[PDB]
RNA sequence: UCCUCCUAAAGAGUAACGGAGGAGCACGAAGGUUGGCUAAUCCUGGUCGGACAUCAGGAGGUUAGUGCAAUGGCAUAAGCC
RNA sequence: GGGUGAUUAGCUCAGCUGGGAGAGCACCUCCCUACAAGGAGGGGGUCGGCGGUUCGAUCCCGUCAUCACCCACCA
RNA sequence: ACGACCAGGGCUACACACGUGCUACAAUGGCGCAUACAAAGAGAAGCGACCUCGCGAGAGCAAGCGGACCUCAUAAAGUGCGUCGUAGUCCGGAUUGGAGUCUGCAACUCGACUCCAUGAAGUCGGAAUCGCUAGUAAUCGUGGAUCAGAAUGCCACGGUG
């Protein structure tokens, strides 16, 4: 909306998040870029965030929204 | 009193007969309406407070008293004749005289309503309130350096479920729950 | 006297008790003043009953007086879970919007020993 | 030294360098009398009231108040008014 | 066991015929020229514990705890 | 391999003391309203008028000029008439809320701008440290470079005393 009009995903995300839904008794996606964009009507799936040192498996809400991958989960304790 | 014909139609006389009922005994009745203000304030120095009850008898059918204090054992080192309130009750005739204006028609600044109803009501008049929030409106001598002065109501009725009494409200510019 | 500014102070300008009050700031002010038709300058119109006091509804389309907060103060309730950042910065005060802690940061922190 | 309770075995009498405490005054009002009334504590509802005084009710009813320790009574109220 | 005193800021100590928490050092921070001195600011108090009375006890009164000073006797 | 390629990350990650700045603390000032006196630069999907939509940032429609001419482009302090009654205030504005405008893979973290509400400090600064002998200490307004978006630092220029 206010940051130049419509939100992008990065096509390295894109080409893996609905085939996480329906994610198969295989592991669930790894992520390295904490700047990937996530859309609100994502529900039900499970991903693994990278933080620099370890990997963070999230399941994704009803209650989680339009996020970053730094801002929907707290991928650091951190302080 | 000149205004107490009223009480035949606007309150209670649909409970009367949604019960078949033929006497103003057989539903409930006020016992007595007490206005009291409070004097156990602590904050500034106690100057304007009796002119405060001034205010009240304004508006009330009986004057303000001294009154006195029944214990002692308070940090504000008291003697038991301490003025603790205004003793400010009504019965019968000047009850008839207050809501000759105060509570039913006295304020043109009605609210757009949101829900804001009477609560807590269990069986003896079980609903007390105070006033809140300013909007200004004429009183006497009120072009006076002192903050703006309310009043805290209490009420006895001769009832056993206030729920089922609730028609002895209707008159009043205050709404009840649904 | 006092018909919508609720201070004593009666014989002075149209901003005094008619600004930054239940909603109303400069801009909300002269909706009403404009409203009514009067004059502002020096003093507010020496005015009655029924002349300002019915025309609240033309300036009536923002949060209000008794409606100042009420719906927002149940709605901001909505976010409370410790892993949503959003959440965390409503349960405990917080700048949702993000700040610096390490240099300037001294009116949040407020006064230093 | 003066007073409450036990010491004490249910008569009466009663001991201990026996066991726990108070009193050294107070009030002309906290006395007299006729008439009236009903407290604490908790809970629900009144906050502009900063542990405790305070308005109405429900529960309760000398559990509050009765000048003092302690004992006991007090609605007939010795209580507060 | 006993008498007489003490108990409040890290230290040294006021406030003791009824509430108002404080002074000089010390520490931290800062000013000068290297270390102080000199001049400012700031942090932090079960005011030892339990009772008596009083609305209220750092205070008065009884009684504990811990430390100093003097004792603990006749055989 | 601490060489070099490749992708994501870090360089505003937080604790405490600042060195230099800045809006000020109110009336050598604000609020409202009108109003005088400028230089130096930038302008090849530029600078973009007049007008219009949008609360507004901004954007739409298209002249003028490729620029001593048009356009960026209503100088401010000052000056005139009202007002404030000296108080953390009609002052002042960190905050607080809901939604936008603009740019860039990128705005959580970590950007600039806006509308309507909403709200706390600040009372001339401790020892001391620094600037000028006159267009001198002090102070007001306009451009430019780097550059996608972003300076209050850098470089030019004019006003007052």
């Amino acid at each position: 909306r206010s940051l130049k009009k419509g939100p992008f995903i990065d096509l390295h995300l894109l080409k893996k998040v609905e085939k996480a839904v329906e994610s198969g008794d295989k592991k669930p996606l790894r992520t390295w870029s904490r700047r990937s964009t996530i859309f609100p009507n994502m529900i039900g799936l499970t991903i693994a965030v990278h933080n620099g040192r370890q990997h963070v498996p999230v399941f994704v809400t009803d209650e989680m929204v339009g996020h970053k991958l730094g801002e929907f989960a707290p991928t650091r304790t951190y302080r | 009193a000149k205004l107490h014909d009223y009480y035949k139609d606007e309150v209670v006389k649909k409970l009367m007969t949604e019960f078949n009922y033929n006497s103003v005994m057989q539903v409930p009745r006020v016992e007595k309406i007490t206005l009291n203000m409070g004097v156990g304030e602590a904050i500034a120095d106690k100057k304007l407070l009796d002119n405060a009850a001034a205010d009240l008898a304004a508006i009330s059918g009986q004057k303000p008293l001294i009154t006195k204090a029944r214990k002692s054992v308070a940090g504000f080192k008291i003697r038991q004749g301490y003025p603790i309130g205004c003793k400010v009750t009504l019965r019968g005739e000047r009850m008839w005289e207050f809501f000759e204006r105060l509570i039913t028609i006295a304020v043109p600044r009605i609210r757009d309503f949101r829900g804001l109803s009477a609560k807590s009501f269990d069986g003896r008049g079980n609903y007390s309130m105070g006033v809140r929030e300013q909007i200004i409106f004429p009183e006497i001598d009120y072009d006076k350096v002192d903050r703006v002065r309310g009043l805290d109501i209490t009420i006895t009725t001769t009832a056993k479920s206030d729920e089922e009494g609730r028609a002895l409200l209707a008159a009043f510019d205050f709404p009840f729950r649904k | 006297a006092r018909i919508a500014g609720i201070n004593i102070p009666d014989h002075k300008h149209a901003v005094i008790a008619l600004t930054s009050i239940y909603g109303v700031g400069k801009t909300r002010s002269k909706a009403i003043l404009a409203a009514a038709g009067i004059a502002e300058d020096v003093k507010i119109s020496e005015l009655s009953e029924g002349q300002i006091d019915t025309l609240r509804d033309e300036v009536a389309k923002f949060v209000v007086e008794g409606d100042l907060r009420r719906e927002i103060s149940m709605s901001i309730k909505r976010l409370m879970d410790l892993g949503c950042y959003r959440g965390l910065r409503h349960r405990r005060g917080l700048p949702v919007r993000g700040q610096r802690t390490k240099t300037n940061a001294r009116t949040r922190k407020g006064p230093r020993k």
